[PDB]
């Protein structure tokens, strides 16, 4: 089947500014993979953008992108984008959809647990005030 | 000059390197097929939403035009007979998958 | 420090905005999220009332 | 030594699936609590006088 690398990367000449998205979006990865661990965090350390060995940023990209739980369908999208500032947009915005959700389920979780705990912490309290009440004063309230 | 493959639920994030495991054996076929070549190669494509297999075989639209070829490195075939590694290394967007 | 407080505050800025522009997302699609994970977390037939 | 040995790999083994018993019940019941809140607090938020 006939196929061509019509892989399209425009880029501005001036490269000094164009990466601090970049910084942005390792930072956003870095707070997914740190409020929400995924894979290992060792591999971010391994490839970091202060190295200057991103020989290839559209796959740096990618593969930053590829943390995401974004539907394959979202994946196609962003390859549909042509601008490379239309993608990372796209990339930080498929970030930040699982990052609200992720902090609502860690949120729910120590909070529901933290209820679990008012919950018990009264109980001792309410054992206390018996067992403190059980072997001091003997209420005659019977027949 | 090859089939397309039956991804079968397994996302291939461009250069993220992944498994895939079929539970069909006619893919092992075109595993058989792949072994005289001197340099061994296989593509990724994606489907589209409801996945369904049977159209796979009967129609080429499910799957999307752009594809993602990449070479082999080895099989293991541990517990299904189709073991094989992908990559993303080479996108491509086709005019006409058909 | 102003050529860095500059590129930070455009940074930080654009992505805000990028972020205000994903907060538009209804929260119905948080709802859904969550009634996933019920669905994720129950299983079996409707066998309900 | 390894009669003594058989009993006790034997204790190890019966005592991770009593102690997993009991986490997979308390883990479980987590979910479903998780289930019941966004049931209570987004999903049926009504069911009131």
């Amino acid at each position: 089947m006939v196929e061509v690398e019509n892989v399209v990367h425009e880029d501005f000449q001036v490269t000094e500014e164009v990466k601090a998205l970049t910084a942005e979006i390792v930072k956003t990865i870095r707070d997914i993979i740190a409020l929400n661990p995924l894979y290992r965090e060792s591999v971010l350390q391994m490839m970091q953008a202060g190295q200057r060995v991103v020989d290839n940023p559209i796959y740096l990209s990618d593969m930053g992108a590829a943390l995401t739980g974004a539907e394959s369908h979202e994946l196609q999208d962003v390859l549909e984008e042509t601008n490379i500032p239309k993608r990372l947009y796209k990339a930080l915005s498929l970030l930040k959809k699982e990052f609200e959700l992720s902090k609502l389920q860690q949120r729910l979780g120590r909070e529901v647990e933290e209820k679990i705990k008012q919950t018990h912490r009264k109980y001792l309290l309410q054992e206390q005030l018996k067992i403190i009440k059980k072997e001091l004063g003997l209420e005659k309230d019977d027949k | 000059h090859l089939p397309l493959i039956a991804i079968t639920r397994n996302p291939v994030f461009p250069r993220f390197i992944k498994i895939i495991e079929v539970k069909n054996k006619k893919l092992v076929e075109l595993l058989r097929r792949k072994v005289r070549l001197a340099q061994p190669y296989v593509g990724v494509f994606l489907k589209r939403d409801d996945s369904n297999e049977s159209d796979v075989v009967e129609s080429l639209d499910e799957i999307y035009h752009t594809g993602t070829f990449a070479q082999i490195h080895e099989m293991q075939d541990l517990g299904d007979k189709l073991r094989m590694i992908v990559m993303g290394h080479r996108r491509v967007h086709i005019s006409r998958q058909l």
